[PDB]
């Protein structure tokens, strides 16, 4: 499930 | 004198701590509280600045006009299918969500699936992840309110679109994966914590566990299938084998692209899913990523990275597990990224490959890895792709930064495969021909080239008097490659700009190499990669310092925050979106644990001294040269921004005017914007995407005072 500070 | 006045915020000056002999003072840590009447009462102030200061020149309007006019056009998902039915994501033009469709055929008429526009009034509630059972029957769906991460997780049975009664919460983070017997479905959930699981508390999350829900059955019955007690931060998503025989484990811990993958033969159960599964431990480290592609028996096709930083493709038989007996079937390449592979027709395999930040599809035999056809692209990305073992045909989707995009279908069973067209839209106002993309690459401080598109009218003089539009990222292994923004082209058409993005260090453009330069103690490269762009489009004429905006999310609000600090003569202004500002606090909230792989973590001594250095909320200094003040900044976030806390934006606010709005040069504005109903970005509806961009450009017009160009 993209759990990073992805914007 | 300045337009509006600074909101009074009271320093804290005895939050005082000490990081290895270091006192660092956070007088604003009060501000970490979002339910406080404290915290509540100081967005109210800043808004109340804000909101004016973007709305008082007519451009704000002018630009939402031509954003809602440019931005109403047919907007389709490629089709999938799933069992004996086609589905596909379509949006008439300005519909806040997407609708999925549903059709018997791929000649047949289509029919609403799944609207959730009408879950809101104003489209706040939004699809985040789904998974049909293995026939195509039964369909599992989440649904996140107001942007949080938090999910609750619906059903429906196929035929006839029927709402069923099972509903699973505290979903975050989760894999949704059928059991092919049709019985259940595996998916990832959180223990119960006290205070709120909305998206607008801070809460740590911890101890994720994987479940199985039997259909029919009340989610309390739920099945316990794998946990980890003992290492609170691992996060295990399951998934089905291609023949439904294997529940294959992928475990991470943190945000590098490497996970354990553990594997379960469902047969091997002694009475079906009753509780624990009996996990066989294939790779038990965090040493490489192992990416299931397709099975043939006991023979796993896994994509991985496994000293292969540009990616490759391995056959492992559970049966001979052991790495000296591993198969390469389609080694790695010196340069181009292996950025996905799919299996499809049984025995065929889709390749995409990044090739200087280009996508490139293939097709290759599954049992040889062998190049069998090329499908053409232009320049641009593979964006949609669809097309499973047992399927026998792909649609793949297409776009570039000039054209909004291309569906491609392919029927495999055809001797002689040749892609066709099925489906395409233009958007009338943006002659696409009128402007070009160039790709360059420049020299960064320590020599390393790095990519950068630019995008344009045609025939502009570099004569340095054009705005432009720099955007970045550079971390965690994303690729900036080329996508199709009206928000960024009316920039152009109508206000005269340069687009940019510079594919700068931390990124994935060239595999885990330039991941890891871009990371923990080189973090820095990142920096100085992304101000080197700035200098190349001025030293080229494209800009120059007093016209240019950089702008990013996230890690990239980070990265254009940090360039602020470190270079503030360089750029004109500034856009953060729900940026990560407080480097030695992020690991305390929600999800912040997991990025440590990027960023390192304060609690050690070592990881401290870099983030130190390059902390915006730690960075906040007055230039020493009179002439220099810093450039117009507007910070942007949400609520339930439960990704990235607010907290990080309200405090660096804060910390910028108090220490650079206060002084007498300060002229340019230090302002932020916090939405409601709104998080980190994903599922936010198109109404308030087309607000977001309109404060965007009205900050950058007003700013820089740039006339609107009908």
């Amino acid at each position: 499930x993209g759990f990073g500070p992805f914007g | 004198m300045l337009s509006f006045q600074y909101p009074d915020v009271y320093r804290d000056e005895t939050a005082i701590q000490d990081y290895h002999g270091h006192k660092v003072c956070d007088p604003y840590a009060w501000l970490e509280d979002p339910d406080s009447e404290q915290t509540k009462a100081f967005v109210e102030a800043q808004n109340k600045i804000t909101v004016p200061f973007l709305e008082q020149c007519p451009i704000r309007g002018l630009y939402k006009e031509r954003m809602t006019e440019l931005y109403d056009y047919p907007k389709y998902s490629c089709h999938f299918k799933k069992g004996k039915r086609y589905f596909y994501f379509y949006n008439t033009g300005l519909q806040n969500q997407r609708v999925l469709y549903v059709q018997d055929s791929l000649e047949g008429e289509a029919r609403v699936f799944l609207d959730p526009n009408i879950l809101s009034d104003d489209g706040t509630v939004a699809l985040r992840g789904y998974a049909f059972s293995e026939d195509g029957e039964y369909f599992a769906y989440g649904l996140s309110a107001s942007g949080s991460d938090w999910v609750t997780i619906k059903f429906m049975k196929v035929d006839g679109a029927k709402e069923l009664p099972d509903v699973l919460e505290r979903v975050k983070f989760s894999c949704m994966a059928w059991t092919h017997d049709g019985k259940g479905m595996f998916y990832n959930a959180y223990p119960q914590q006290d205070g709120k699981s909305d998206g607008t508390e801070t809460s740590t999350n911890l101890h994720q566990k994987l479940y199985y829900h039997v259909l029919g059955t009340d989610q309390s019955e739920d099945i316990l299938c794998a946990e980890f007690p003992d290492e609170p931060k691992w996060m295990g998503g399951a998934e089905l084998s291609d023949d439904g025989r294997y529940v294959l484990l992928s475990i991470r811990e943190g945000c590098d692209p490497v996970n354990r993958l553990w594997y379960c033969d469902l047969q091997q159960e002694s009475n079906g899913i009753t509780g624990i599964l009996k996990w066989v431990k294939l790779i038990d480290n965090f040493e490489g990523e192992y990416d299931y592609v397709t099975n043939e028996g006991t023979v796993f096709t896994f994509k991985t990275n496994r000293h292969s930083p540009n990616y490759r493709l391995i056959n492992i038989d559970f049966t001979d597990p052991e790495e000296s007996k591993w198969k390469v079937l389609v080694p790695e390449h010196e340069k181009d990224v292996l950025e996905w592979v799919a299996c499809v027709r049984s025995n065929f395999l889709v390749l995409c490959y990044l090739h200087d930040v280009k996508n490139t599809l293939q097709l290759h035999d599954l049992a040889t890895g062998a190049l069998l056809k090329i499908f053409p692209l232009e320049v641009g990305s593979v964006v949609g792709y669809s097309g499973q073992k047992k399927d026998t045909e792909i649609f793949y989707q297409f776009t570039s930064f000039l054209s909004p995009g291309i569906i491609y279908h392919c029927d495999l069973t055809k001797e002689e495969l040749e892609p066709r067209v099925f489906r395409e839209v233009t958007v009338k106002g943006i002659d696409a021909s009128d402007y070009q993309t160039v790709q360059i690459f420049y020299p960064s401080k320590d020599g390393t080239k790095i990519p950068m598109f630019i995008v344009h009218k045609k025939g502009i003089k570099l004569d340095g008097s054009h705005p432009a539009f720099l955007y970045g990222y550079g971390g965690f292994n994303i690729s900036i490659t080329p996508n199709y923004s009206v928000s960024r082209l009316i920039f152009v058409r109508h206000m005269g700009g340069v687009l940019a993005v510079a594919n700068i260090r931390g990124g994935g453009e060239y595999g885990e190499t330039w991941h890891k330069g871009g990371i923990l103690a080189n973090k820095q490269n990142c920096f100085d990669d992304f101000q080197c762009a700035a200098e190349y489009l001025i030293k080229e004429g494209y800009t120059s310092p007093k016209r240019l905006t950089i702008n990013g999310g996230a890690n990239g609000g980070l990265l254009v925050a940090t360039c602020a600090n470190q270079r503030p003569d360089l750029f004109g202004c500034v856009i953060a979106q729900v940026g990560v500002m407080d480097m030695l606090k992020f690991h305390k909230y929600t999800i912040g644990h997991a990025w440590t792989t990027d960023y390192g973590c304060s609690d050690s001594k070592q990881h401290f001294e870099w983030l130190i250095k390059y902390s915006p909320l730690h960075n906040v200094k007055l230039p020493e040269a009179d002439d220099i003040q810093y450039p117009s900044m507007l910070l942007l976030t949400a609520d339930h921004d439960d990704r990235v806390v607010p907290l990080h934006s309200l405090k660096f606010i804060a910390t910028l005017q108090y220490i650079v709005g206060r002084s007498r040069k300060q002229n340019n504005p230090l302002l932020i914007h916090v939405d409601t109903k709104a998080g980190h970005g994903a599922g936010k509806p198109t109404a308030k995407v087309i607000e977001e961009v309109s404060d965007m450009f009205a900050f950058i017009a007003r700013c820089l005072n740039i006339d609107w160009i009908p």
